[PDB]
RNA sequence: GCUCGCCGGAAGACCAAGGGUUCCUGUCCAACGUUAAUCGGGGCAGGGUGAGUCGACCCCUAAGGCGAGGCCGAAAGGCGUAGUCGAUGGGAAACAGGUUAAUAUUCCUGUACUUGGUGUUACUGCGAAGGGGGGACGGAGAAGGCUAUGUUGGCCGGGCGACGGUUGUCCCGGUUUAAGCGUGUAGGCUGGUUUUCCAGGCAAAUCCGGAAAAUCAAGGCUGAGGCGUGAUGACGAGGCACUACGGUGCUGAAGCAACAAAUGCCCUGCUUCCAGGAAAAGCCUCUAAGCAUCAGGUAACAUCAAAUCGUACCCCAAACCGACACAGGUGGUCAGGUAGAGAAUACCAAGGCGCUUGAGAGAACUCGGGUGAAGGAACUAGGCAAAAUGGUGCCGUAACUUCGGGAGAAGGCACGCUGAUAUGUAGGUGAGGUCCCUCGCGGAUGGAGCUGAAAUCAGUCGAAGAUACCAGCUGGCUGCAACUGUUUAUUAAAAACACAGCACUGUGCAAACACGAAAGUGGACGUAUACGGUGUGACGCCUGCCCGGUGCCGGAAGGUUAAUU
RNA sequence: AGGACCGAACCGACUAAUGUUGAAAAAUUAGCGGAUGACUUGUGGCUGGGGGUGAAAGGCCAAUCAAACCGGGAGAUAGCU
C-alpha cells in the first residue's frame, strides 16, 4: 500500500527549506519564533 | 603563480596504509592527506617544491567522516582530502 | 464531403465526419508558427474560471492576417490547410513580393486564386475593401468594427454579414446572430462568405471524440447536493425549483447584457 | 565438502529515487536478532570511494516562480514589463584487456577522441542586442535490409566409462575479440549550375523569399550493417609447478562456416489518418554602426588547459515508504535452452536462495487439498461453493438485427509414434563455375551446401495421443441502462454519474460568465457553424391539453412611492 | 480502421474462503474486469479551508472532512454526570 511520505529532497527544500521560508513575512515570522523558542534546527536545510 | 604559504599549507600528512604501500610500489603513486580547498594544481605545486620530485598527474578525492559513539554521545569526524599523486618513476621519493 | 462511418463498433455507428480533398496533407508553414499551451480553464490565480475545459490535443497556432493591411499587392493562393485552431479552413497565400502569409479561406477560394486588398480592389471573393467601397447588399466576412483593427465579425465557417443600409459614416450590417448593427464606414471586410460550411454536419459519435477536442463532462446541477449547486438535492428525482446557474441567477431567459457605452451601435436586437 | 529441494521476465544483473558507512578486514557475544549463536545489516577498532571523455556543475529553454521601473491596493500586499531563474527535454569528447579484502569506462596496459588558449607560417573582409536556415518534434500500420543472439556442422584439446553395449553417425569442453580509422553499401530525401531583376525578411545583405532566361540533366545530402585495419596484440580449454589448500607464476591449441532470428538498428525513414502533433541555445549563414596595411577570419604545425563536486554499499529491498529483520508499495534497463503463439506456462542455464525456533506424536476440532458406492440441486434466501467446459485445423451454425452483428451461436470429426511418397517434399537461403560492363560492398545465369513446414497412404502401442502445466460451460424467457467508460481510498460498482445526440436560453466582443475591494486574468490570441448556463440522454416512432398560481420576458396610460427641495 | 476481439505485463476490485489481540490500522489465496485508450506511468509545477478539487459518492484535500491541521481568544459555556 501506497503511504502518505514518499521522500524527495528537491521538493522537500522547495517547500520548506530556508530560502523558502525567507520568501515571505509569514516565513520569516516562523524563523524567529523558531529562534525564539531555540530550536537547534531552523528549517528542514541539513 | 600560486605563492609559498599557500603551498606550504596544502600537504597535511602521508597517507599510511596497505593500499598506499600497494600504489607506491607498483605505480610509484604516493598517497596524501591533503587541505580541503587545495586543488589538483597546488598539490602538484606543492609537491614539486616542497618534496623535490616531478610529477605526472594527481587523483583528488574527499572521504567522508564517521559517525561514531563516545558513551551515548553522538559525534561525527571531520571530512578530509585524499590525494593520490604520480610520481615520473625517477626518485622514490 | 460528408460520409457517415460504417457501424462495425458501438463508437462508429454514429460518426459523420468531414473530409475536405483538397486540405495540405504535409507540416505547416514554419515561420508563421508558435507554441499555445493549454490553460484548462485556470486564469493566473489559479482557479477554474471556465468550467468543463482541459486534455485535448497538443496544437500549435497559426500567424492569421485578419487586418490585410498589404494593399496593392496581389497575392496568389498557395494552398489550403487544416487549422485546429478555429472552425474554418485557412490559404496561404503569396504576394508578389515574396511575402507569404495566412488568410480565412472564403467559399470557392482555389489554389492559384488571385487576391488583392485596397481601395482600389475589383468585386471579388476572397478580396478586401473598405465599407465604403463595397456596393450595398453584398456579402462579406472578417468584418472590422474599429478601422485598422482588424476583423472581428463572421469568421467562423460559413458566417457571412450583409450591408443592410449605408448612410453618413456608417453602415448598417445585419450580423449572423439576427442582429443590426451600425459599423464606421471605414472599417474593412472581405468579399464572400467564410468556407468550410459544412462544419456543422459532422458528428462526433462518441465521449472521447469530444474529449480529444479538450472539453470535460458536464455535471448536472440536479445530480449533486445543495451544498454546491442550488439545484442539489432530493429523495430521487426532485426539482421544485426555477432553473437557476450555480451561482444562483436565473438561466432560462433572464438577460445579461449591460453595456450603455455601445447600446448607442445597435439597431436592433436579434429577438 | 557431498547429497536433496526452491527461483530463474527472478527470489538473477545494472541504473534512477531514497537512505548514509549498512561496504572490507580484525576482534567480541553483555544488550539487539522472536530460539541457540562460534554468526550478523549488533558492539569496538582500522581500512575503503582516484575521471578532460560517466553524472552534476555549465550553455539553452517548458510548465511555472521571482520580478528594476510600472499598474493596483487601509497597512500587509496583488498583478505584471524589461529581465532573471526553473528539467522531467536540446547542447563536445573512450573503448578493450588486466588488477584490490573492499574502487574502477576513474588505477595500469594498448589503441583513440573533443573543446578552448598561446606561438609560428600561408592566405584573406572581418564584424551583432539584428535577418535567414537548421535544431524541430503526432497516432497507427507495413515491408524490406540487418545485427544482438541461438542452433548445427567443421576444427582443436581431452575421454573409451562403477552394470548389458560404447573406435563411433560416440561423449565433454572451447571455438572470443571493442572504440576509433578507411571504405560509403541495402536504403531515404531532393533536379543541379549560371546569370539579370524585385512593393518582402522593421536598416542592410553576396544570405532567405519571389520573377525571368541560358544550359546540363546527373549532381548533392543522409545511411544500419558488411569488409579492411585496430590485432604477429589481447583473451583463451588445458597442462607444468608451488600453496599457509585462499590462491600464485608461466606455457598455452583451435579460434571457421552455414542456417535461424528479435519488441533492438536502418527509421527523427516510408504509407496512412485526423484529434493536426514544445521552446530556446549550441550550429551554418547574411550583413549593420565600425575597424580598416590593426583587429578579425581560414587552414597546417607545436605547446598548454580541461578546474570543483559525486563515485563505497542497498536499490522489488532485512539498508527506500509501511512504529518491526513487517506475506504490502516502489520508475527504468538486460532478457539464454527445450517445448510453446507468447515476456503465458512447465522443467532448466548463468547466477541466487532453503524464507532466524526446533524435536516428537499421528486424538477431537479448525485451515489448505485428493478420492468416493447409489442418487444428482432433493441443499439453500440463491447452484454460494465445488464440479464441469477449455487447443488447432476442418465441416456446420437459429430467432432477431441498427445489416456491422448475433457467432467461438449450438453441434461434430481428426490429433501419438514409425515408414513411404521424398536416402528431406513444397519452400526459404545460398557457394563454386561462367558471362557482361557505368570495375564494384556491381549485375545476369548457376544451383552445390544448409535449413525446412503441411498433407496423403500404410503400419504400430495404450484404458486414454489438445494425455502433463496451460486452457470458453452452454441454451431459453424477462426488468433496467443504448453502447466503451466513472463512482462512495477502507461494508454500496449499480438501475447511480458521464456520454455522443436533442432542446431551451443567455451572449455583438472591452461578449455573456467566472476568479479578483482593484489592477488584471480565464473565456480566447476564439467571434454566433462561437462561447456559457440549464434540462434530457444512442437509435426508431413520438412528445397531447392548461399561462388561473410562482417565475421570466415585453409595455409604461392610470394609482402609489426614496433621497432631494 | 476500431473509446473492435481473446489474452500476459500494467491498471483495477465483482465473488468466496481465510485473517479479525492479523503477516497487513483494508491484506492473502482461487476465480474476476479493462488491457491503442475518456488508457496507464515517472519527474516537476499550479489550485488552500466557507476555500480548493469533484464523469457528483457530501467523494477527496498527508491513516483526520456536512467545513483540514497547528497555534491563539481559552480556565469559551456546561440549569448536566
Ligand atoms: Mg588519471
Ligand atoms: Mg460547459
Ligand atoms: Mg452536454
Ligand atoms: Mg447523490
Ligand atoms: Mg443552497
Ligand atoms: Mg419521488
Ligand atoms: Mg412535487
Ligand atoms: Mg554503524
Ligand atoms: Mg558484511
Ligand atoms: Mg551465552
Ligand atoms: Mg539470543
Ligand atoms: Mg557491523
Ligand atoms: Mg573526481
Ligand atoms: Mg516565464
Ligand atoms: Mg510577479
Ligand atoms: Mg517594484
Ligand atoms: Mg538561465
Ligand atoms: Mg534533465
Ligand atoms: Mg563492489
Ligand atoms: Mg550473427
Ligand atoms: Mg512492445
Ligand atoms: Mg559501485
Ligand atoms: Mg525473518
Ligand atoms: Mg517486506
Ligand atoms: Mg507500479
Ligand atoms: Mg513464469
Ligand atoms: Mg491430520
Ligand atoms: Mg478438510
Ligand atoms: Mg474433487
Ligand atoms: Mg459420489
Ligand atoms: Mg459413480
Ligand atoms: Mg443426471
Ligand atoms: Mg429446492
Ligand atoms: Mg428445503
Ligand atoms: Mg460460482
Ligand atoms: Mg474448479
Ligand atoms: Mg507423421
Ligand atoms: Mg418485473
Ligand atoms: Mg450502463
Ligand atoms: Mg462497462
Ligand atoms: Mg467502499
Ligand atoms: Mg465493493
Ligand atoms: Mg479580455
Ligand atoms: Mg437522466
Ligand atoms: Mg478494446
Ligand atoms: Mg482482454
Ligand atoms: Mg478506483
Ligand atoms: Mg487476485
Ligand atoms: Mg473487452
Ligand atoms: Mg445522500
Ligand atoms: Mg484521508
Ligand atoms: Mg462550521
Ligand atoms: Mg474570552
Ligand atoms: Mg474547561
Amino acid at each position: 500500500m501506497k503511504r502518505t511520505f514518499q521522500p524527495s529532497v528537491l521538493k522537500r527544500n522547495r517547500s520548506h527549506g530556508f530560502r523558502a521560508r525567507m520568501a515571505t513575512k509569514n516565513g520569516r515570522q516562523v524563523l524567529a519564533r523558531r529562534r525564539a523558542k531555540g530550536r537547534a534546527r531552523l528549517t528542514v536545510s541539513k | 603563480m600560486i605563492r609559498e604559504e599557500r603551498l606550504l599549507k596544502v600537504l597535511r600528512a602521508p597517507h599510511v596504509s596497505e593500499k598506499a604501500s600497494t600504489a607506491m610500489e607498483k605505480s610509484n603513486t604516493i598517497v596524501l592527506k591533503v587541505a580541503k580547498d587545495a586543488t589538483k594544481a597546488e598539490i602538484k605545486a606543492a609537491v614539486q617544491k616542497l618534496f623535490e620530485v616531478e610529477v605526472e598527474v594527481v587523483n583528488t578525492l574527499v572521504v567522508k567522516g564517521k559517525v561514531k559513539r563516545h558513551g551515548q554521545r553522538i559525534g561525527r569526524r571531520s571530512d578530509w582530502k585524499k590525494a593520490y599523486v604520480t610520481l615520473k618513476e625517477g626518485q622514490n621519493l | 464531403a460528408v460520409v457517415k462511418c460504417k457501424p462495425t463498433s458501438p463508437g462508429r455507428r454514429h460518426v459523420v465526419k468531414v473530409v475536405n480533398p483538397e486540405l495540405h496533407k504535409g507540416k505547416p508553414f514554419a515561420p508563421l508558427l508558435e507554441k499555445n499551451s493549454k490553460s484548462g480553464g485556470r486564469n493566473n490565480n489559479g482557479r477554474i474560471t471556465t468550467r468543463h475545459i482541459g486534455g485535448g490535443h497538443k496544437q500549435a497556432y497559426r500567424i492569421v492576417d485578419f487586418k490585410r493591411n498589404k494593399d496593392g499587392i496581389p497575392a496568389v493562393v498557395e494552398r489550403l490547410e487544416y487549422d485546429p485552431n478555429r472552425s474554418a479552413n485557412i490559404a496561404l497565400v503569396l504576394y508578389k513580393d515574396g511575402e507569404r502569409r495566412y488568410i480565412l479561406a472564403p467559399k470557392g477560394l482555389k489554389a492559384g486564386d488571385q487576391i488583392q486588398s485596397g481601395v482600389d480592389a475589383a468585386i471579388k471573393p476572397g478580396n478586401t475593401l473598405p465599407m465604403r467601397n463595397i456596393p450595398v447588399g453584398s456579402t462579406v466576412h472578417n468584418v472590422e468594427m474599429k478601422p485598422g483593427k482588424g476583423g472581428q465579425l463572421a469568421r467562423s465557417a460559413g458566417t457571412y454579414v450583409q450591408i443592410v443600409a449605408r448612410d453618413g459614416a456608417y453602415v448598417t450590417l445585419r450580423l449572423r446572430s439576427g442582429e443590426m448593427r451600425k459599423v464606421e464606414a471605414d472599417c474593412r471586410a472581405t468579399l464572400g462568405e467564410v468556407g468550410n460550411a459544412e462544419h456543422m454536419l459532422r458528428v462526433l459519435g462518441k465521449a472521447g471524440a469530444a474529449r480529444w477536442r479538450g472539453v470535460r463532462p458536464t455535471v448536472r446541477g440536479t445530480a449533486m447536493n445543495p451544498v454546491d449547486h442550488p439545484h442539489g438535492g432530493g429523495e430521487g428525482r426532485n426539482f421544485g425549483k426555477h432553473p437557476v446557474t450555480p451561482w444562483g441567477v436565473q438561466t432560462k431567459g433572464k438577460k445579461t447584457r449591460s453595456n450603455k457605452r455601445t447600446d448607442k451601435f445597435i439597431v436592433r436586437r436579434r429577438s
